[PDB]
């Protein structure tokens, strides 16, 4: 246990698996996507890794990532999401975290696939949230010019009322996902790693931590029906934006 | 108006299936997403 | 990203000086800007990464008839920051006319830091309402500020000026400042000098150095409002992300403040949540009910019990918040900030939209109404006449504040699906 | 002891006002998260919070309610109990059965508290102008208060001290079983969960107590917003309560040193003894 | 739940100050409100769980011509509680008219603590009968108190003012206070200054610091009355549960006090029960017989012998209590209170309904009768004339106290199945 946690440093990889892969850092993740918006709004056939890694680098040097160890920073590198035609600009981005040390046995390739899946769902949601706050930003910028309109006041006010329900629905889910999906699960996992006195004990808690988060969100085989309902709220937000 | 109606109806349909799915985890989400009990007065 | 802060008036310069000192005290830095050896966190939100490993705060200093500015000058916190931004009446009209002529040079002071910054996120205003020197000048500069940059946000830290009787021109000044405060500002955090004075006479026996202790209170509030931004958090690590959830209607943007310990000179989650909920820990003082509340907690907190805490505060059912569309009281949880000694660990701050401030607005409207009807207290000067010959700016502010009281009261109604 | 024998009273003084308005509704109108959440809020808010052995305190129900001892139209009014969960060597002492005996004691005592606060709510309603309802009110009050006090300072306190004495003298785990089953069996036996007919007179007496409190509260609220929608009802209730009270005194007089409950209940008296023996010839 | 206490007059402020000090001394707290390290019990019955882990007592202070209030001010028990409730004649009419004009602001003082409290259970009144400043003011505030909140209970701690001759207007004042004491109060604990003075001259040789030692006596009585509430008990852990059993008839609510040791500067159960039964340990002084007695015991008591004690006190057969409606002498047993040193362990307090107080009522009625017939001692003021021109309030109080003496005497009869 000692030689694996010091000569190949198992723990520091977990801390950057929450910050990077579980997107739990937040500063890096918003400033990155903030700088990544004009690329993703353009279609993805003319987007390549050459433009990914460097805007990542500008984000990295700006944010808290810069202080950290070069191993975990080297092991984050970009990937293109499963390239397939259709020009879906916002969909093509992904992180591939490469583990090729002795610690590969605790970070096997099948549970990194879970990291990719939860990253995908929490890419979609954090995209939609930013669309929503752009609507809210459009309200606070434009509407002090439309006080000189006696007729558009009605329809803009109707949009104000309808928007807050979207804001609410995209802030209740997003606090359940905060404080019970990546705060309670992180804690119980941190206990079950910090005590653990077998390689098996690390692995068999890691697996079920990932599975428990799959149960908390809507990505089960039975809760596909609920996920469809949740995707139908992703329809209306891009509708209202237009 | 029709967009508003459509959205409220489909989120009500989400909540009604939501109530009995998992034992605790998904059950708690129902109480998170509605305090006002608007969907007891729009049931 | 990067936020530029503004301070004007002697009271605003006092609260900004205390805020920068208090964040110097919080962060592991010297009063020269030198980093300490035990540092990490995000220190680009208001601090310029300056040229000698200095974290220089980015603060706009505006002063007229400098009295406190010399005291700020001869201090070891002028080695922390000195961007050379110093540029030299007691009426709103006088301050308005004095801001009129010198707007271009102070606008060069603005554009200097604007080009000096790579990114821009918002403008925070430290302004004292009816502060004499601050009044009029701050309103004019607020108008020019939102005129120039509609792509940014404005927050204004405001006091409610009345010590419950004094100066008879103050309701006119605060009314005109309130007109610009409505239509030229996007988020207003309002404070009460009466409520803060009452709490200061409550927890202690001081009533004479009230400004100095009120500086401590407002600096703690301003630091606690920004702790999720300055330290690595996850939500509302930008200003606009915080402002977005609280506002359902773009003129309902007035933010109420409370704080869970009252005296600052083991408890559980739902306890301090419930105590933050009560109005007697709210430090700003028919039905009046909250639109939406946001709360931040910072301290030693066991994180796994918060959902049962959430259930218990739900079924306690303390406020019948709103009719039409569903808001909530919404929690955020933060770590207690390191790099400094920490007493009174469990401390919470709440941001709320409440219609009860319409009562205070009707208070100052009634004061203006009686002073206008008596007509011996307008204190007719050539400044006010040359600014407005018919004094219809007061009429425009009056119909706008009427519209806002109407907005408050119709929002309190079950029907605000019709406008009013 | 703090919960089933109900030594913590403050917990219930808060809990019953905030709970019985929900309990009063019929069965399938209440759900376990509601009562569980109200109990958690009350428990941590109140002063019964000293140790983590209160987080096994849950809530459950009694469908078979009283017939089990050798109905269900309302839950919380005819079915209410607390479910504690034990550990493995404490499953060797306190089993499912013993917990159920604790609950069937606690349910009876729950009813005893409930009718008392029903009476206090009726008491403050007239804070009028009739001595007869004052005498009926005070009569039922004196009875039920004496019943409570008898149980608490005859059974509850001394046998708890007795069990604290027995286990100090235990030498093995076959002695602790004897001490425990003797404790539980004594506390059920001396209490009015005795006599395998369970004293139907007691159930009927508490029934007319419930009728008196309910109909008087309804009448007073209609009155604030007759001498035969007032006085005749008081007299009829007084007749039925007196008849069942004398039935209770007779069927307790055949029982039995444990006759001290009768001698305490009648200290001086007025019209609580009417005829010493009634019997028909041959 | 939560009980709000009231104190008015200098004597009432003295007894409340002593009560709060004596419960500070009983509980494991500092005189600042800080908890001690050896603490548990229920401390929400009169103590606000305040903001610095302070248990602040919830006490309404009312004062006119402040003399003792300054002495209360400069004390280390003003750091225990200070809710800022201080708000500034010797006649009942003068105190009535002075309470008349300022009722709204002291009612705001009431509503402040009313909204500050989450729950409400009752109002305890510390009022001195014919106390000069207290008289009239207390009667008016009692009237407004039961007018505003009919959903709560009122207890009033009262003295019988006569030192057996002095002031000639005192029977009028105590009579008008007694009228409100009957019809606007739901429970009255009456004390005798004569009986307490006699017992103080009995056990000791003091007769000059009588107020100071009487403070000790009343604070011990008030603490012993609330020990089952403040410490975890089982019955009458609310005020109303205590009040309910003692009152068979809603105007028979006058409560008699005794206490088993007389001097405070192994025995068995039935012993101290019998000694509490005797009238010479009763500290308040045709047939007169008890309606119903309740007693509380606190001390070192062997619990298993109480039923044989109950039998022995039964067959001793000391009082022939009542005809109609079976009452009883009713026991409650409590633990001796921890968290403080305890001398004179076995101590009992008895609450009883006895018709013997009708004798004291007839005493002051005879005093009023002779002073009214002589007609040189009414001391005609414009206050009394403007309050009542024909002085028929005295007539209304006179017929009501006649009805109460009739109620006492017909309750003593075997027939009270007919009213009278």
């Amino acid at each position: 246990l000692d030689v694996l946690n010091k000569k190949y440093s198992l723990l520091d990889h977990m801390q950057a698996m929450r910050r990077y892969l579980l997107l739990g850092q937040g500063d890096f993740i918003r400033h990155l996507m903030d700088l990544l918006k004009p690329e993703l709004v353009r279609p993805a056939t003319t987007l390549y890794q050459h433009n990914l890694t460097g805007i990542l680098e500008t984000a990295v040097r700006a944010t808290n990532a810069q202080f950290d160890s070069p191993e975990i920073l080297r092991r984050l590198d970009v990937r293109l999401l499963e390239v397939s035609p259709g020009d879906t600009g916002w969909d093509v981005f992904s992180l591939d975290y490469h583990v090729d040390g002795p610690i590969a046995t605790v970070f096997t390739r099948e549970c990194m696939s879970h990291y990719l899946r939860v990253f995908n769902f929490l890419w979609r949601a954090k995209r939609m949230e930013y669309i929503l706050t752009d609507i809210r930003k459009g309200h606070m910028c434009n509407a002090k010019l439309l006080r000189n309109m006696p007729e558009f006041s009605g329809v803009l006010h109707q949009c104000h009322i309808l928007a807050s329900e979207m804001v609410h629905f995209i802030h209740q889910m997003q606090y359940y996902i905060t404080f019970e999906v990546l705060e309670c699960s992180w804690d119980e996992l941190w206990n079950k790693v910090q005590q653990a006195q077998d390689l098996d004990h690390i692995i068999a808690a890691h697996e079920v931590f990932l599975d428990t988060i799959i149960s908390r969100c809507l990505l089960d085989s039975d809760s596909r029906a609920l996920l469809n309902q949740l995707r139908a709220v992703f329809d209306q937000i891009i509708e209202l934006q237009n | 108006r029709i967009l508003t109606h459509f959205y409220q109806g489909i989120v009500q349909q989400f909540l009604v299936l939501l109530t009995t799915s998992s034992d605790e985890s998904l059950r708690f989400l129902s109480f998170r997403l509605d305090f006002n009990e608007h969907y007891k007065a729009r049931e | 990203r990067e936020i530029i802060t503004l301070q004007l008036g002697q009271c605003g310069n006092q609260i900004g000086f205390e805020f920068w000192k208090q964040l110097c005290a919080e962060h592991g830095i010297s009063p020269e800007g030198i980093v300490e050896e035990f540092a990490t966190d995000r220190k680009d939100v208001f601090f310029y990464q300056a040229d000698d490993e200095h974290y220089i705060p980015r603060a706009v200093l505006l002063d007229l008839e400098p009295r406190v500015i010399h005291s700020i000058l001869n201090s070891p916190y002028a080695k922390l920051y000195n961007p050379e931004n110093i540029y030299l009446g007691n009426n709103w009209a006088s301050g308005f006319s004095q801001g009129e002529k010198i707007h271009e040079d102070i606008f060069d002071i603005i554009d200097r830091e604007a080009d000096g910054s790579d990114s821009l996120e918002g403008f925070v205003l430290c302004h004292s309402i009816a502060g004499g020197t601050g009044s009029g000048l701050g309103s004019y500069l607020l108008e020019r500020l939102n005129d120039r940059y509609p792509k940014k946000l404005v927050q204004t830290y405001s006091v409610f000026p009345n010590q419950d009787e004094d100066v008879v021109v103050q309701p006119y000044n605060s009314l005109l400042t309130l007109k610009r405060l409505t239509q030229n500002a996007d988020c207003v955090v309002v404070l009460d000098n009466t409520a803060l004075n009452r709490i200061a006479t409550d927890r202690l026996h001081i009533q004479n150095p009230s400004f100095s202790q009120i500086n401590q209170l407002v600096s703690t509030i301003m630091s606690a409002s920004t702790t999720t931004l300055r330290y690595p958090g996850y939500m509302n690590n930008d200003l606009i992300g915080l402002i977005a959830s609280l506002i359902p209607t773009p003129r309902l943007h007035f933010l109420m403040t409370g704080y869970t310990p009252l005296t600052t000179d083991k408890t559980t989650v739902l306890d301090v949540m419930r105590r933050l909920l009560q109005p007697k820990n709210v430090m700003v003082s028919t039905n009046h009910c909250y639109i939406a509340i946001l709360n931040i907690i910072q301290g030693e907190v066991d994180p796994t019990q918060v959902h049962k805490s959430l259930q218990r505060i739900r079924e306690r059912k303390l406020a019948n918040f709103i009719p039409w569309g569903p808001a909530s009281i919404q929690v955020a949880l933060s770590r207690k900030s390191p790099y400094l000694p920490s007493a009174h660990r469990v401390s919470g701050l709440m941001m709320a939209n409440h219609t009860s401030i319409s009562s205070l607005f009707e208070r100052t409207c009634r004061q203006y109404d009686k002073l206008r009807k008596r007509e011996a207290f307008l204190e007719q000067f050539r400044k006010e006449d040359m600014f407005k010959d018919n004094f219809d700016e007061m009429d425009t502010s009056r119909e706008i504040v009427q519209q806002l009281i109407d907005e408050y009261h119709a929002a309190t109604r079950p029907d605000y699906i019709s406008w009013g | 002891k703090r919960y089933f024998l109900m030594d913590q009273g403050d917990f219930f003084v808060h809990f019953m006002d905030l709970a019985e308005e929900e309990l009063r509704k019929p069965v399938e109108d209440i759900t376990p998260p509601r009562l569980e959440a109200l109990l958690e809020l009350a428990l941590r808010m109140s002063t019964a919070n000293t140790d983590p052995f209160k987080d096994d305190l849950k809530i459950d129900l009694m469908p078979h309610d009283l017939i089990t001892q050798l109905e269900l139209a309302l839950s919380g009014l005819e079915a209410f109990s607390f479910d504690y969960i034990v550990k493995w060597p404490l499953s060797l002492i306190i089993n499912r059965k013993a917990l159920t005996r604790y609950q069937m004691l606690f349910r009876h005592m729950f009813y005893c508290k409930h009718v008392e606060r029903q009476l206090c709510s009726v008491w403050i309603s007239n804070k009028q102008w009739f001595a007869g309802a004052f005498t009926l009110r005070q009569r039922m009050l004196n009875f039920v208060q004496n019943i409570q006090y008898y149980m608490m300072f005859e059974v509850m306190e001394p046998t708890w001290h007795i069990l604290e004495k027995n286990l100090k003298s235990a030498s093995n785990i076959d002695d602790v079983l004897g001490h425990h089953t003797g404790f539980l069996d004594t506390c059920l036996k001396d209490c009015m969960l005795t006599n395998p007919e369970l004293l139907k007179v007691f159930s009927k007496l508490m029934s007319v107590c419930v009728m008196f409190t309910n109909c008087m509260q309804k009448f007073t609220q209609s009155m604030k917003l007759l001498v035969s929608g007032f006085e005749a009802t008081i007299n009829k209730f007084d007749k039925n309560f007196s008849a069942h009270l004398l039935d209770l005194l007779a069927r307790l007089s055949i029982y039995s040193g444990m006759a001290s409950v009768i001698s305490r209940l009648d200290f001086n008296g007025f019209y609580t003894e009417r005829l010493e023996r009634l019997s028909a010839e041959r």
